[PDB]
RNA sequence: GCAGUCAAGCGUUCAUAGCGACAUUGCUUUUUGAUUCUUCGAUGUCGGCUCUUCCUAUCAUACCGAAGCAGAAUUCGGUAAGCGUUGGAUUGUUCACCCACUAAUAGGGAACGUGAGCUGGGUUUAGACCGUCGUGAGACAGGUUAGUUUUACCCUACUGAU
């Protein structure tokens, strides 16, 4: 018995198990590596998502068929007040 | 192989028009040490064909090259600027600024019951307010 | 795109699936068309292949001159009436569905086209823009 | 069409990392880091106000 | 019979178990997600009045819409505008990582220029941008005089 | 005469407009098509990248001659201000409102004479005579309705579409005061207006226009000295 | 009216296009179209017995007419056939590759229940 | 960007709002929002509906004939862009809006 | 939305409308067009018996007699009397193209008005002696 | 059914680029048989719908080798199952058959996948008509119509939650 009509799978097996997360703040699993020739640069930032709005933009994209033409699209607005440092943590590399 | 004719209709006729700048123009030569470059050669000298960006501006005539790259407002609170701009705006606006001055003096902008005074014209409205409640 | 259609076609909402009778706009002699397939379409289980404003479809003639009747021939949609999205911010829709018929290169059979032609189809097909009395 | 993990594109993409697209990133991380030392200046001037 | 919003066949006689991939019912939403390559458009300041004013519009207006956002107050702080749709909902906390690698495509290198920002009311069908507009279009009312 | 093909389409009058004092070309992709007009014209007459209603098909939407350029209703104020900047003050530009948008299929014209579609309204029919400075005659080519795609004119001479009867040619040439030959362009395509562009000293056709049809086109417009 | 790629003047009316022999080459008109029994099959159910006039028609039904001489041992049948505004007659060839599947009638002798 | 008014509402239609409708006569019907749009499909009359601006200029409400309103017509003759014209019209629009 | 406004007022089932009908009544040539239309197989009265006001085909000549003595037709006559409400009125109310508006109202009051009211006085007299 | 090996005729010359007759050695259980093993104090005994996974004997996509491979378009073969494989007319049908798109419309298994998941069209009780056979009751896996689809709250498995 060979299914008679092949069809793609429903849903992605990479995002399993589907479950409620441990917090309303998702932790970050991975960072950009380390570039030790640059100034001291803070990587990520944290703010609060607040609604959406619409934006028209003059699409300056050479090669496209909307070059030098107007394109409307939707953006998000995230409230981003300043953020204050309170701690420093060092990590030792182990064979674990 | 039929060919047609003007067929002698009217006395008014054109000679065909060629601008003198085309007759003054040199003929273009493909393999040429000294020549005008092209739109191709400016395109391929920095990035490929599809990825090079061409300014549509800096190709058009104006009074001053300082404002060849300025940006029109195109929208304000008042509806849209391409409808408001004109020749002689301020000449037409002084005909509007004169329409204030004839109305200001004549009392077009300006800020009482018979037989009933301040204690009596108030209290009839005060007694009627109790009756509606 | 496909044969004869210059460039790329931007995505618009799919208005006509298979089995949809639409009016015939040009003066070839047909009155309506009958979509039986859509060229340049996908393949997924139980989907009906859907057309849109300006795709080449295979279409038959149900009403019209008996010479064009009972044989399959390619057709090009020019009016949709299912509202799509222009990339400047307004959705629009036409009164009724319409299609003109063409050879597989992309050349017209009639000379005149009545009614307004969709702008998104007039960019993609040059010959439809040649016979377009009204654009947009 | 080739896969996203094909070798002919990843040898083609990595040259574009060496050229145009790294230097615009290097132009970006300098202009960001200019404002970061200016953030230490404006916040110590408010500390100079409270010393008054 | 017994429902139509479900999966009919769930397995076979061998293996005599329900497999780990057969789309059962359960929790939906409130998962953690990561979506990459979102392009920053506008970075403005809180003290900077006329944030919504582009180089075109020149109307002194802040990106806070009329009567604020829905289920969220006023933006009177610094903000970030980024295109598309950030995963999550309103008044929730997002973290903003930076790009993890040098991005190669031409789209991730272009300079944007905003031509107009909408500030109409999101609580309903907004037709006016500022209350100065609505008072101009409606004209006077009974409650004013 | 010059063979030039837009990206892979041999239709040129769809994509480009050619008058005596200016020349308009679309903005699609890369500057291979714009450079081919630089080889013949140079800095003599202005050549303009432009869009009409956010489209590439600018040759069938506009219709004009060496005095005026008429643009349809859907032309934005940015596209209209762009044409006025790139063209000098000798050229007039006016946005025209009509029931029918495509002016190129509806107006065929040279410096003093224009033919029109019959159903055009007379509020435009005076406006054509004022802007272009031309006369207007309400006429159908060979019982076909679109006068722009099925004919082509210059001050030199004219070219029509090959279903035209010889009885129709001598009458219609009396209106235009120029010679007319029924012919084809781009290997037997009937649409002679959209295939080629022509002014008094230059003609650009497709790469699929045969050498016998170059002998027809270069003779009727008399490109040689 | 010069015919395309000839140079010859033709009639200005509704006629064909291009010289009638400048078009005669350029158009194409066709463009589309048991191991133990030795009994060739009719596709619904039948197994008609059998290179020429009788079986030559049945191979045209699935695909003048003539069969070329190709090979007896290899499993090929090739056939020439002529198709017969413009009227035009052109011929072409079709290779019909032979496959062998067992006659259910003449499979019955191997299962010992022959008579019924 | 061309902040055109609703065909039924006479209210401004910002880019990214409403629906357009195109008839076989090929004029455009640009709609403020869905309330005006669904009231057009039903064939109603804005001279009769009290809440629209086409009623208020008709029945003796808000002023219609005034010289401040004739300045914002439409232009098909493009003025070739001097700067100091544009600087006047940005002061002109804010002046008429006070007088209106 | 509901059950009723969807059934009658989709885009499949649209009438012509008050705009295009007013152009047909404004001149004598187009009135004499639409009475004498060529007969077709698909049109309901075989391409005759067409009411211009209510753009609607009737089967029989008797079916025009019952239509004109009716409050459906007497609605539409009371509809098309004044200015026909193009897009130009909706912009004129905002303060946009008044001189475009005030000149057309000048046209329809003095010029097109008594011509349009002359075509209606002939149609009610021409559809009377034929019935 | 598929694969080896011997190579007859052919591919104008030339067995082995490509086709292929039969000798000879095998594999497979997706075939019909052979057996009647387990089930006769019921293992619910066709097809379709829905759905996951697996096999490679690969139709398409990736990278290669060969020629009777100019280009273009194909033909033959190698590692390869990561990822795809349809919309329809007629039949209860698997099977078959044509129309049309597409990159391509490859072949199979999992109790001939899957009925406390469906459906009941077919088959397979009682009613009934027709044809042949029988003196007669009745027979016909010949044709045609009408014919009840039962429970999960239990443990495990699974998807979620403490």
């Amino acid at each position: 018995s060979h299914r008679k009509y092949e069809a793609p799978r429903h849903g992605h097996l990479g995002f399993l198990p589907r479950k409620r997360a441990a917090s309303i703040r998702a932790r970050v699993k991975a960072f950009p590596k380390d570039d030790r020739s640059k100034p001291v640069a803070l990587t990520s930032f944290l703010g609060y998502k607040a609604g959406m709005t619409t934006i028209v933009r003059d699409l300056d994209r050479p090669g496209s068929k909307f070059h030098k033409r107007e394109v409307v699209e939707a953006v998000t607005v995230v409230d981003t007040p300043p953020v204050v440092v309170v701690g420093v943590v060092g990590y030792v590399e182990t064979p674990r | 192989i039929h060919v047609a004719q003007p067929q002698a209709r009217d006395d008014v006729k054109r000679t065909p028009f060629i601008p003198e700048s085309v007759k003054n123009l040199k003929k273009y030569d493909p393999e040429d040490p000294n020549r005008r470059k092209l739109a191709r050669d400016i395109e391929a000298e920095n990035g490929g064909a599809g990825v090079f960006n061409v300014n549509l501006k800096d190709k058009y005539l104006l009074e001053d090259d300082e404002w060849k790259n300025d940006i029109m407002p195109e929208i304000l609170d008042g509806k849209n600027v391409y409808d408001f701009l004109d020749p002689e705006i301020a000449a037409k606006l002084q005909a509007l600024e004169e329409e204030e001055e004839k109305l200001e003096n004549e009392g077009f902008y300006n800020s009482i019951y018979d037989g009933f005074e301040a204690s009596e014209v108030d209290d009839i409205k005060e007694k009627a307010a109790w009756i509606r409640n | 795109s496909g044969n004869g259609a210059q460039g790329t076609k931007f995505r618009i909402s799919l208005g006509l699936p298979v089995g949809a009778i639409m009016n015939c706009a040009d003066n070839s002699g047909a009155r309506n068309l009958y979509i039986i397939a859509v060229k340049g379409s996908g393949s997924r289980l139980n989907r009906l292949p859907a057309a849109s404003l300006g795709d080449m479809v295979m279409a038959t003639v149900k009403k019209g001159k008996p010479e064009l009747r009972k044989k399959v021939m390619p057709a090009i949609v020019v009016r949709q009436a299912k509202s799509w999205r222009r990339r400047d911010g307004v959705f629009l829709y036409f009164e009724d569905n319409a299609g003109v018929i063409a050879n597989p290169k992309g050349e017209m059979k009639g000379s005149a086209i009545t009614g307004p032609v969709g702008k998104e189809c007039a960019d993609l097909w040059p010959r439809v823009a040649s016979n377009s009395g009204v654009v947009v | 069409a080739k896969s996203l993990r094909a070798s002919s594109h990843l040898n083609a993409k990595s040259v574009k990392r060496r050229g145009v697209f790294q230097k615009a990133v290097d132009a970006r991380e300098q202009r960001i880091s200019d404002k970061l030392k200016e953030d230490l200046l404006k916040q110590k001037l408010e500390d100079l106000k409270k010393k008054e | 019979h017994r429902g139509l919003r479900k999966v009919a066949c769930i397995g076979a006689w061998h293996p005599a178990h329900v497999m780990w991939s057969v789309a059962r019912a359960g929790q939906r939403g409130y998962h953690s997600r990561t979506s990459i390559n979102h392009k920053i458009y506008r970075v403005g300041k809180g003290d900077d009045e006329a944030n919504g004013a582009t180089s075109f519009d020149r109307t002194k207006k802040t990106i806070t819409p009329m009567g604020g956002f829905v289920h969220y107050g006023e933006i009177k702080n610094d903000f970030i505008m980024v295109k598309g749709c950030i995963p999550g909902n309103r008044k929730r906390i997002v973290t903003l990582r930076k790009s993890l690698y040098t991005n190669t495509s031409r789209k991730a290198l272009e300079e944007v220029s905003l031509k107009w920002i909408d500030t109409a009311s999101k609580f309903g069908k907004g037709r006016f941008q500022t209350p100065a507009e609505k008072h101009a279009f409606m004209g006077t009312l009974k409650k004013d005089l | 005469a010059t063979r030039t093909q837009f990206e892979n389409s041999n239709e040129i009058g769809v994509f480009s407009k050619l008058t005596n004092t200016y020349c308009l070309v679309a903005v699609g992709g890369s500057e291979n098509f714009y450079s081919a007009f630089e080889a013949e014209l140079g800095d003599a007459i202005p050549i303009v990248h432009t869009t009409i209603a956010g489209t590439r098909i600018i040759g069938r939407m506009t219709a004009g001659n060496r005095r005026g350029l008429l643009v349809p209703t859907q032309t934005t104020d940015q596209e209209l201000q762009h044409l006025r900047n790139s063209l000098p003050d000798s050229v007039k530009i006016q946005r025209v409102e009509e029931r029918l948008s495509a002016l190129g299929n509806v107006i065929c014209c040279n410096d003093y004479v224009a033919l029109v579609h019959p159903d055009i309204d007379r509020e435009t029919e005076e406006l054509i005579s004022d802007v272009l400075g031309v006369e207007v005659f309400r006429q159908t080519i060979s019982g076909n309705i679109l006068v722009g795609s099925y004919c082509s004119l210059s001050n030199q001479g004219g070219l029509v579409h090959p279903q035209t009867s010889v009885q129709d040619q001598e009458e219609l040439s009396s209106l235009l005061q120029v010679p007319l030959v029924a012919g084809t362009v781009n290997r037997g395509s009937s649409v002679v207006g959209a295939g080629m562009v022509v002014n008094d000293y230059l003609a650009v056709t497709g790469l699929d226009t045969t050498a016998p049809e170059l002998s027809v086109i270069e003779s009727i417009f008399r490109l040689q000295d | 009216l010069l015919c395309c790629n000839c140079g010859t003047p033709i009639d200005g009316s509704t006629g064909l296009v291009m010289c009638y022999d400048c078009i005669k080459l350029t158009v194409d008109i066709t463009q589309g179209i048991c191991r133990n029994c030795e009994r060739f099959l009719q596709p619904p159910g039948q197994w008609i017995r059998a290179l020429e006039s009788r079986e030559l028609l049945a191979i045209c039904l699935r695909r003048d007419a003539s069969f070329i001489w190709t090979e007896p041992h290899s499993r090929r049948i090739r056939i020439k056939l002529t198709v017969q505004n413009t009227i035009i007659q052109q011929t072409f060839e079709v290779e019909y590759i032979v496959i062998a599947m067992q006659c259910p009638d003449c499979a019955r002798s191997y299962t010992t229940n022959t008579w019924r | 960007m061309r902040i055109y008014q609703c065909h039924f509402c006479s209210s401004p239609c910002y880019p990214g709002h409403g629906i357009m409708f195109v008839r076989n006569d090929a004029k455009e019907f640009r709609f403020c929002r869905s309330k005006c749009h669904k009231a057009f499909k039903q064939r109603r009359n804005p001279r009769k509906l009290k809440w629209t601006k086409a009623f208020r200029k008709a029945a003796g409400k808000e002023l219609a004939v005034d010289s401040t309103l004739t300045f914002a017509q439409r232009r098909n003759v493009p003025v070739r862009y001097n700067r100091e014209l544009v600087a006047t019209t940005l002061k002109a629009m804010a002046r008429i809006e006070e007088i209106r | 939305m509901g059950r009723y406004s969807v059934k009658r007022y989709k885009t499949k089932r649209r009438t012509r409308d008050l705009d295009l009908i007013y152009n047909d009544l404004s001149t004598k040539e187009s009135v004499q067009k639409l009475l004498n239309q060529p007969l077709d197989e698909t049109k309901p009265g075989l391409g005759q018996h067409y009411c211009i006001h209510c753009a609607k085909y009737m089967e029989t000549a008797i079916a025009l007699k019952t239509h004109l003595k009716g409050k459906v037709h007497k609605r539409r006559v009371k509809e098309l009397r004044g200015v026909p409400y193009t897009q130009e009125v909706s912009d004129a109310a905002a303060g946009y193209n008044l001189n475009k508006f005030l000149n057309r109202v000048q046209e329809i009051t003095q010029s097109v008005g008594p011509e349009k009211e002359s075509n209606e006085a002939l149609l009610k007299e021409h559809l009377d002696s034929t019935l």
